[PDB]
This record gives C-alpha cells, sequence and structure tokens, in this order.
RNA sequence: GGUAGGAUAGUGGCCUACCAUGGUUUCAACGGGUAACGGGGAAUAAGGGUUCGAUUCCGGAGAGGGAGCCUGAGAAACGGCUACCACAUCCAAGGAAGGCAGCAGGCGCGCAAAUUACCCAAUCCUAAUUCAGGGAGGUAGUGACAAUAAAUAACGAUACAGGGCCCAUUCGGGUCUUGUAAUUGGAAUGAGUACAAUGUAAAUACCUUAACGAGGAACAAUUGGAGGGCAAGUCUGGUGCCAGCAGCCGCGGUAAUUCCAGCUCCAAUAGCGUAUAUUAAAGUUGUUGCAGUUAAAAAGCUCGUAGUUGAACUUUGGGCCCGG
RNA sequence: UCGGCACCUUACGAGAAAUCAAAGUCUUUGGGUUCUGGGGGGAGUAUGGUCGCAAGGCUGAAACUUAAAGGAAUUGACGGA
C-alpha cells in the first residue's frame, strides 16, 4: 500500500497547519454541527430581505396584524 | 493540351470551372441548394413520427403479384401525407386506425424500394413499442 | 399504381404455420471457447474436406 | 469583455509551468506586478509544483501569511505573485536563496543560490529617460525605476542593483563579445555572447549569437539579456550552462548516467 | 470547462467482411494462440499499421538524417526490448518483416505456456485471469501483457493465489471440511 | 477627398459648416441566400483532396425584442435602472412586481438529450480578507454518446479416431487420447454477497481482504444471416404469385437452397442490426487525374476585350590555393 | 520543292470496337488555350430575364420517377433485300 505522511514538529503546529477534516478524522477536532448549504442559502437570502435588525420590523407586525 | 488550362496563374479559371461542373453531381446539388430541408418530408431528419389515416394495399410492380399493406400518414411535425410500408408478415394488424408511428427511411435514400410503387419509408414503432419486438413475442402493444 | 388492395389476408402464413417448440439441447461456450471449438472442428480433426471443406451437410 | 478578466483557463496556462492538465479547470492567474503574465512564475507554482514544499493553495497561503518568503527582498505574502527573471525567492527556513533563470528547455529551473548572490539582481534597461525636474533614470525589465544612473547607461544594458536599496552598483554595455542570456522565443535559455548585432531601421533588430560549441542562433534584441563578459558572469548560472544539446546527445548523456 | 480526456481506439477491422482466405487465417491464429476474439487479431493489426506506417516515413528519410536515427533507433529499441524484433537484425527494413505471429507469441498468455506452467493456452488464459500468474511479483491478469524480455525469467506463480502456495483454496477448503464433516475431526 | 470647427480617452466624415467630384467594380463590385458565429481543430483519405467544427481553449456577440442611461477605473451591464413593444405574475382593483441562451427542474417542440442530490476537500476567483463566499468548480446519481481492458470455463481418468513400431503376427509390448460416453473425478476463480480496513469533505465505487459464493457450472450471450454479391443448407414441415421476403439481381403460381418455422451451420460478439448525413471506394468533378468521331458532350462560322499563354539571345570556360 | 483538296497500304502506335497518320507521340499520365458533358427521363419543360412584328431565339431549373437507357461488335433468327 503507498500513500502520504507528514510528521509535524509538534501537536501544536499540527493542529494548526493540518486541515479541519483530517483533525476530524484523527479526533483532534470536533465535527462542527452545521445546518445544510441549501439551509444556509435560504437562511442568507431571508436575511437579504430585511434591512436593520428588524426589531421594529417585528414590533410593527405585531402590532399591526394584532387586533 | 488537353482542354484545362495549365500555366501558373490559371488557378481562377480551373477553380470557377470546378466550382461549375460541380453543380452536376446529384448530392453537391443536393446538398447546396438545400433540398432536404424544402423538399424531402422528412425534412432533413432520420425518422419522424406521423398519425396514421389509411391502412392502404398497394399492389406489386410487375412481375410481381403481391398485395403490399402500406399505411398512409400525416407528419406531425409537418404536415406532410407519406405512405410508409409496414414491414414483416402481419404488422398491419398491430398498426391501428389512428395511432402515432415511428417512421425511418426505407434503404435508397428517397428512391422507393423493390416492387413497391410510390414508397419510401417504413414503419420503425407504432405506439412506440417496436414492431419488431411486437411481431416477435417480446412486447405487448398498449391498449389506450 | 393502385392503392386499394385487400387487407383480407394480413398475417395468413405466419398465423397459419404450424407451432414447433425450440428442442432443448445443451449450451455451447461462449467467447474462447467457442472460438476453440470452431478451431478442433475446422482446422485440428476435420474429416469432411471433400473438394475443399463443408460445414453444412445435408442428407445427400 | 467589458473590464479586465480575472480569471486563467488551465490550458490557457503558459506550457513552461508544467501545471498537469487534469485536477482542476483553473491555472493561477498571475497578479499585475514586476513582470509579465507569461513571461513570470506565480509563488503558488514555485512553492507547490517546483520546491513540493506545499500539497495545496491553502498551504501555499498558509506559508506566504507566515512572511517567510520575500521576492526580491520583500516579503510578498500574494499568492499569484508574479516573480520573474531574475528575481530572488528567500525562504528563510532552510536558509534558501533562489535565482529565478531558464533553464535550457525553457522553464524555470529551481536554481540555488547563496547569500552573497542573493544581495543582488540583473536588470536590462528597457528605456532611459528623463523625468520631471530633468532628473535622467532608467527602467529595468522589471518594472524598476532607478534615478540618476550613469550617463554612459543606454538601453538594451544590465545593471546591477543592489535590492537592499535599488540603487546601481555596475553595469555592463551591450557591445560584442559580452555574454548574453536569453530570455525568450525558441532559444530560451541559451548563453553564447555573440557574433554581432544587425540593425534593422524600423523593427525588430537582430542579435547573432555564438555558444562555447560553435553554434551560431539568432534571436531578436528584445530577447536578449547581457549576464556579462565571455567567462565570469556576474550571476550563477544553471544546471547545463545554457548549451542546448540536441536530442541525441541528450539521450546519450542519459543512458550513461543511470547505470552508474 | 475542463481539460478533455484524450482517447483513441485501439483496433481496426477489415474493409472486406467475408474473404475465406482471412477468416481461416485469424480462426488459425485464435486456434494457435487461445483468442477471445477476431478483435485481438484486430488489434495486433492496428500496432503493426502504426510501426510499419513510422518506419516506412522514416525509411523514406535520407539516411544518417536525425529524425531517421532518433526515432528509427527509438522503434527498433522498443521492439527488441519487448522481443518481438530480434536481438540481432536491428535495422529499420526488418521491422517491415514484422508479422501478427511475433507479438501473438510475446503474450503473458502465450509466455506462460511455453515456460511450462499452463500445459494449454487455454489454460494458461484461465490461469491469468484467475490473479495466478505473477510477472514480477506483481499479479497480472490481463493476457496481452506484451512481456518484455526482462520479465520473463520472473513470471511465475503468486506469493497468494494457490499453486504458489500460502493457503489451500476455496473449493478445497470447502471438500476437505465436508471430509471432515463426514469422516473425522 | 480638402480646409476649419465640434465631439472623443484619443486618430478619423465620427459629426458639423463650406468646398471639390470623387470612391468601388468581370482580378466579380453591389445585391440575394446560408438549415453561417470565426479560429485552434475533427472525420476520412497512398499522395493530392472531400466533408464537418452549436460544443472543454482563444476571440466575438447576446441575455424575450429594440433603444436610452446611471454608477464606476472598466458596462451602453440586463442574477442594474428607464421607456416602448411582446409575453406574463399577485391584487382588497387602489396598485405592485417580472426576465433560467447560470444550476437543478418543468412545459412545449420534436427522431432527439440526465438529479428541483452533496460539498467548497481539490482547482482557482473575490473581499476589508490565511478564517467568509462561490450551482465557478468538484463529488456522486441518471447515462450501451464514444473510447480502454476482457468472465461466460479449465484439467485429468472410463469409452472410442489410429500417426505407428519387431513383417502389430490378428488389437497385447509400458503405445499415448485433440473430436465422441447430454458420462466420471477433484481442482481454480470472480460476478454477486459482505466483517473490516482503505477510499472520501462525507460517502459511493475502485484497489485489498475475513466468512459465503457453480455442475444443466439455470451464475443458461446476443444480434444478424445461410441463392449471388458475401461466410454459412437444394435438410425437414407449412404456404401455394397468396402471405411474405428481397439494399440490387431476384424468390413465391404443390418437392421454395430465398417466405413462415424447426434442426444444423455462418459472421461479429457485450455487442449487433436499422434509418439519415458524410468520407473512402469515385480517375463518377479529374491540379495530381476524367471524357467530348459513333456511348452525355466541339459554340454554325469568324473577329475580338479582359484572362491565360508566349521564339532565341547578354560571364562561358580554364588555372591555383585553402578547405567540410 | 512549297502550299492545298484528298486518296491508298501498314499498324510503329491508339481505341470498347467500328476504325484512325490522326482519333498517334496517355498510368512511362503536364506544348498553349477556348467551349462542352457527368445514368435515363421529367425537359430544352416550368419560372424569371432578354432579343424579335410574330413565329420564335438565347439563358434555363426543380418536385417527381427510374435500373437501366446507350455504344460497338458477334452468333442466330427474321426481311413485301
Ligand atoms: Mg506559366
Ligand atoms: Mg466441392
Ligand atoms: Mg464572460
Ligand atoms: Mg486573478
Ligand atoms: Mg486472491
Ligand atoms: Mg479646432
Ligand atoms: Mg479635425
Ligand atoms: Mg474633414
Ligand atoms: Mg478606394
Ligand atoms: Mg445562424
Ligand atoms: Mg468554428
Ligand atoms: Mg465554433
Ligand atoms: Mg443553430
Ligand atoms: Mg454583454
Ligand atoms: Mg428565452
Ligand atoms: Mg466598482
Ligand atoms: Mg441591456
Ligand atoms: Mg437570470
Ligand atoms: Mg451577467
Ligand atoms: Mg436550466
Ligand atoms: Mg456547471
Ligand atoms: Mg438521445
Ligand atoms: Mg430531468
Ligand atoms: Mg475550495
Ligand atoms: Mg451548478
Ligand atoms: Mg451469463
Ligand atoms: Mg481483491
Ligand atoms: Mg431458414
Ligand atoms: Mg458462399
Ligand atoms: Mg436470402
Ligand atoms: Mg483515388
Ligand atoms: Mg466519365
Ligand atoms: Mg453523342
Ligand atoms: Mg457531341
Ligand atoms: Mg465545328
Ligand atoms: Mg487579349
Ligand atoms: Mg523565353
Ligand atoms: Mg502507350
Ligand atoms: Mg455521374
Ligand atoms: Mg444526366
Ligand atoms: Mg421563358
Ligand atoms: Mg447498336
Amino acid at each position: 500500500s503507498v500513500g502520504f505522511g507528514l510528521v509535524y514538529n509538534s501537536v501544536a503546529e499540527a493542529k494548526k497547519f493540518e486541515p479541519t477534516y483530517r483533525l476530524v478524522r484523527y479526533g483532534l477536532a470536533e465535527k462542527v454541527e452545521k445546518a445544510s448549504r441549501q439551509q444556509r442559502k435560504q437562511k442568507k437570502n431571508r436575511d437579504k430581505k430585511i434591512f436593520g435588525t428588524g426589531k421594529r420590523l417585528a414590533k410593527k407586525v405585531a402590532r399591526r396584524n394584532a387586533d | 493540351g488537353k482542354g484545362k488550362p495549365r500555366g501558373l496563374n490559371s488557378a481562377r479559371k480551373l477553380r470557377v470551372h470546378r466550382r461549375n461542373n460541380r453543380w452536376a453531381e446529384n448530392n453537391y446539388k443536393k446538398r447546396l441548394l438545400g433540398t432536404a430541408f424544402k423538399s424531402s418530408p422528412f425534412g432533413g431528419s432520420s425518422h419522424a413520427k406521423g398519425i396514421v389515416l389509411e391502412k392502404l394495399g398497394i399492389e406489386s410492380k410487375q412481375p410481381n403479384s403481391a398485395i403490399r399493406k402500406c399505411v398512409r400518414v400525416q407528419l406531425i411535425k409537418n404536415g406532410k401525407k407519406v405512405t410508409a410500408f409496414v414491414p414483416n408478415d402481419g404488422c398491419l394488424n398491430f398498426v391501428d386506425e389512428n395511432d402515432e408511428v415511428l417512421l425511418a427511411g426505407f434503404g435508397r435514400k428517397g428512391k422507393a424500394k423493390g416492387d413497391i410503387p410510390g414508397v419510401r419509408f417504413k414503419v420503425v414503432k407504432v405506439s412506440g413499442v417496436s414492431l419488431l419486438a411486437l411481431w416477435k413475442e417480446k412486447k405487448e402493444k398498449p391498449r389506450s | 399504381a393502385k392503392v386499394h388492395g385487400s387487407l383480407a389476408r394480413a398475417g395468413k402464413v405466419k398465423s397459419q404455420t404450424p407451432k414447433v417448440e425450440k428442442t432443448e439441447k445443451p449450451k455451447k461456450p461462449k467467447g474462447r471457447a467457442y472460438k476453440r471449438l470452431l478451431y478442433t472442428r475446422r482446422f485440428v480433426n476435420v474429416t469432411l474436406v471433400n473438394g475443399k471443406r463443408r460445414m453444412n451437410p445435408g442428407p445427400s | 469583455a467589458r473590464g479586465p478578466k480575472k480569471h486563467l483557463k488551465r490550458l490557457a496556462a503558459p506550457h513552461h509551468w508544467l501545471l498537469d492538465k487534469l485536477s482542476g479547470c483553473y491555472a493561477p492567474r498571475p497578479s499585475a506586478g514586476p513582470h509579465k503574465l507569461r513571461e513570470s512564475l506565480p509563488l503558488i507554482v514555485f512553492l507547490r509544483n517546483r520546491l513540493k514544499y506545499a500539497l495545496n493553495g491553502r498551504e501555499v497561503k498558509a506559508i506566504l501569511m507566515q512572511r517567510h518568503v520575500k521576492v526580491d527582498g520583500k516579503v510578498r505574502t500574494d499568492t499569484t505573485y508574479p516573480a520573474g527573471f531574475m528575481d530572488v525567492i528567500t525562504l528563510d527556513a532552510t536558509n534558501e536563496n533562489f535565482r529565478l533563470v531558464y533553464d535550457v528547455k525553457g522553464r524555470f529551473a529551481v536554481h540555488r543560490i547563496t547569500d552573497e548572490e542573493a544581495s543582488y539582481k540583473l536588470g536590462k534597461v528597457k528605456k532611459v529617460q528623463l523625468g520631471k525636474k530633468g532628473v535622467p533614470y532608467v527602467v529595468t525589465h522589471d518594472g524598476r525605476t532607478i534615478r540618476y544612473p550613469d550617463p554612459n547607461i543606454k538601453v538594451n544594458d544590465t545593471v546591477k542593483i543592489d535590492l537592499a536599496s535599488g540603487k546601481i552598483t555596475d553595469f555592463i554595455k551591450f557591445d560584442a563579445g559580452k555574454l548574453v542570456y536569453v530570455t525568450g522565443g525558441r532559444n530560451l535559455g541559451r548563453i553564447g555572447t555573440i557574433v554581432h548585432k544587425e540593425r534593422h531601421d524600423g523593427g525588430f533588430d537582430l542579435v547573432h549569437i555564438k555558444d562555447s560549441l560553435d553554434n551560431t542562433f539568432v534571436t531578436r534584441l528584445n530577447n536578449v539579456f547581457v549576464i556579462g563578459e565571455q567567462g565570469k558572469p556576474y550571476i550563477s548560472l544553471p544546471k547545463g550552462k545554457g548549451i542546448k544539446l540536441s536530442i541525441a546527445e541528450e539521450r546519450d548523456r542519459r543512458r550513461a548516467q543511470q547505470g552508474l | 470547462p475542463r481539460a478533455p480526456r484524450t482517447y483513441s481506439k485501439t483496433y481496426s477491422t477489415p474493409k472486406r467482411p467475408y474473404e475465406s482466405s482471412r477468416l481461416d487465417a485469424e480462426l488459425k491464429l485464435a486456434g494457435e494462440f487461445g483468442l477471445k476474439n477476431k478483435k485481438e487479431i484486430y488489434r495486433i493489426s492496428f500496432q503493426l499499421s502504426k510501426i510499419r506506417r513510422a518506419a516506412r516515413d522514416l525509411l523514406t528519410r535520407d539516411e544518417k538524417d536525425p529524425k531517421r536515427l532518433f526515432e528509427g533507433n527509438a522503434l527498433i529499441r522498443r521492439l527488441v526490448r519487448v522481443g518481438v524484433l530480434s536481438e540481432d537484425k536491428k535495422k529499420l527494413d526488418y521491422v517491415l518483416a514484422l508479422k501478427v505471429e511475433d507479438f501473438l507469441e510475446r503474450r503473458l498468455q502465450t509466455q506462460v505456456y511455453k515456460l511450462g506452467l499452463a500445459k494449454s493456452v487455454h489454460h494458461a488464459r484461465v490461469l491469468i485471469t484467475q490473479r495466478h500468474i505473477a510477472v514480477g511479483k506483481q499479479i497480472v491478469n490481463i493476457p496481452s501483457f506484451m512481456v518484455r524480455l526482462d520479465s520473463e525469467k520472473h513470471i511465475d506463480f503468486a506469493p497468494t493465489s494457490p499453486f504458489g502456495g500460502a493457503r489451500p483454496g476455496r473449493v478445497a477448503r470447502r471438500n476437505a471440511a465436508r471430509k471432515a464433516e463426514a469422516s473425522g475431526e
């Protein structure tokens, strides 16, 4: 079997230069509990509709369509 | 001196004469005038789908004595009416009145084949279920 | 060129042809072993070499 | 269309970068800089595809953002920085200094140099002009502007640039007898000094160059870089001394140097 | 957008589909060498067509031409190395005289039979295909392998894959397990 | 085309003013057609050629159609705006919003073309930026577009072909078994199934590998043919100028080598057939390289302009040296 | 002797042959140049243009159809030769 090997000078430099997926493979980084890519893109495009923080938008909606 | 000009500066006369005389061939004439896209019911295509209008019985040319079992077909893409031979024993029982046939050419690029007068096309599929497969045992024709 | 011949007989001979099922037989080998079988029947142990050779002799 | 292109297709990259055909649709487009797009070598091609020090482009970025590399004295943390001919790349770790010179097949070879030779570079004078307030300058082949040159410095000469201050130490004229390194065309990477120079008013002055095995070749004047006098070049020379052996001599050498 | 992937057809069919002489000759070839197909003859004919066309355009070049010497010597060296052209006979007008049987003799399926080890070409084919014979210590299961005259001494049975040792084998193990089931323990 | 001006980033009839009468064209202008984006290239060809190039790279143009513009270094931008035209969506009828020739997907059109998947790990790009973003791109799915390699068996004993020995005399002798016993024996292996590992961003698949995994090894190879061209049948049954076949020549009207079948045989083979287009074959476009008395074809005859073509002639010879 | 209308013999040669001193000097294929033809029909038709008083001329297709049409010679058969 033929492959490629890296031995870093220390484990701090291993964590610093080693890619995140290899550190997840070796146990030196946790896999992130991120969302799917289409959900992330849809959330971003939803946030593109809002200008400002939107607290005034939420309070104006809850004022106009409650009575 | 063999009729054509030979000189080093006669390439204009040679090429213009070749361009003029090239028109006398069948294929160059047909390709350059766009005959397949103006004439030729299969308007440049290899196959064409059409709707069966009628089952015809064509009497074969002499010295052959047979009825040839063709169909009259209106092409869907074009509206032109063509006559198409239904090739095998039986297989005119498989067509129907008024359903869908895929048609192809008939071997000789125009130019009706054999003893069959005026028929330049054959039926390849009917109802999209392939007359060879219908004829052997392979697939069953859909009822609707 | 008459286009209204009778279509009553379409399929006549194939519809009245007697049905014979294909005879069940041993399989023939495929590929390299079939070309091996062809080579033994044609160039190694051929005996029907009347004139040059024959391949499908009928009853004489 | 509509503005400057920012991408470079692979198979539209220069052939001397020796990029593999597969493993990407895109080649690293060289940034604007001292050298041209096609006459140069990006730092990612030098650090990943020549020295093999990095496996990715992300490792080239991780090397460069630690300020280890420097081109011509300054640090250059740009990944696609156009390092071209005569440029000196200093990698501080392993104390390596490189001068980008052509090997005689026409490609940028890895040529390790010393710290003395890394102190300077050579620049072919592209123009000599007066700037404003009457100050004269020369413009070299790598976009450097050097004020107050020697008045003997003309076009197609070669100045030596001190690279700690961008100053002209000495210079070499263009006249019959002195070495020529060839930096373009199909004689790219060759050496051999002279036969003469023919003028051709209107365009494309030609130089006849005859190497140490007495093979003449003509090159355009714009592809001609003076590196010194005949013997003792002002730079070190790469593996081969710019000879361009033919393919039979190449095979007669390669069969020899594999059976010990 | 990507680099296109180059591919080439490796054979040519004859222009005449039914010639009794050619069909007899190719069935004779496939019986002598144990071939699956006419395609395996057509590939060798394609390779000879390319070799002969290359040697022909070199032979019309004047002798002591640089391209003639370089490419002709490279062609001769490749054919000598693969064993089709002998270790004498290093001329371009003798590689025009090459035929199909020379390449068919150099196959791994022919070499495995020729160097003992197989007892037939049809046994050689199914020794090779069945992950037996190793050419270095490399298992090859390709019968069209073109043994290169310095691998001939190293063609043997594999370190794995019995007839080479280190384990009995699938139906031997099952049958011995059945005889252990029946007879003893 | 000249002069001057205006405009432009700048040259310029680019526009304007005033002049002059030019500019192009049988060496094909101008006009018409193109089922024309151009090129690198592709198929095929002894050589010369013929045909194709929407399509991975390069250049151009476009973003339903036209036009106009803002911003900006750069756009006459369309995942920017404005108007008109066409089409079309929501609506409380007041109004408001639109542009898949991006990716996926749908409808329609048709002979004719795939998932509303996963990811920025690679290649690169952009940003204030090592970090974010990227349907660019990559990964898989669908995929007989095309291409590469090559399973579907192999080997022995019981039976028989004879190539035989010393004149096997009449078959024994330590002969020598390829075809036949829908016999007989054990071996071999991957298709598949999967422990794991490796793979990979994560997977899948490959490669490796534990245990499984063939006797009708049903773990059953097909597609076209069997008159000629053109390899393979005057075999049997059916039909009886019908039905049908047949590229072409032809077969069928009661013994069909050709139809429909069965048996057997042939060819290519995980492929094979059909239709169309094109190349070779085609020296049937002929420059190489056709033909013109009679097969198609010397203008009725002569003049004549462009075109094509056009007699001979001008420093030859001798000697010497270096010299690859 | 030059020039002309031709003829006769031979086949060096040419041709599919009849025949041909040109229909030769052609696969051993290039002296110069013009025009014409590309299987048979449809068809010298339709249409457009142009000339003519007109009759017509000159230029001139296609759809569609077809497996031969033709040339020369041989043998036969036939002829109100
Ligand atoms: Mg001339
Ligand atoms: Mg015989
Ligand atoms: Mg663009
Ligand atoms: Mg860039
Ligand atoms: Mg194994
Ligand atoms: Mg002015
Ligand atoms: Mg002006
Ligand atoms: Mg003016
Ligand atoms: Mg002009
Ligand atoms: Mg177009
Ligand atoms: Mg193109
Ligand atoms: Mg194109
Ligand atoms: Mg188009
Ligand atoms: Mg645009
Ligand atoms: Mg649209
Ligand atoms: Mg901006
Ligand atoms: Mg726009
Ligand atoms: Mg859009
Ligand atoms: Mg855009
Ligand atoms: Mg789409
Ligand atoms: Mg894409
Ligand atoms: Mg399709
Ligand atoms: Mg879909
Ligand atoms: Mg990425
Ligand atoms: Mg996409
Ligand atoms: Mg199978
Ligand atoms: Mg394995
Ligand atoms: Mg049959
Ligand atoms: Mg035959
Ligand atoms: Mg037949
Ligand atoms: Mg030819
Ligand atoms: Mg002809
Ligand atoms: Mg005639
Ligand atoms: Mg005539
Ligand atoms: Mg005349
Ligand atoms: Mg004249
Ligand atoms: Mg002259
Ligand atoms: Mg002759
Ligand atoms: Mg013709
Ligand atoms: Mg004709
Ligand atoms: Mg008329
Ligand atoms: Mg006659």
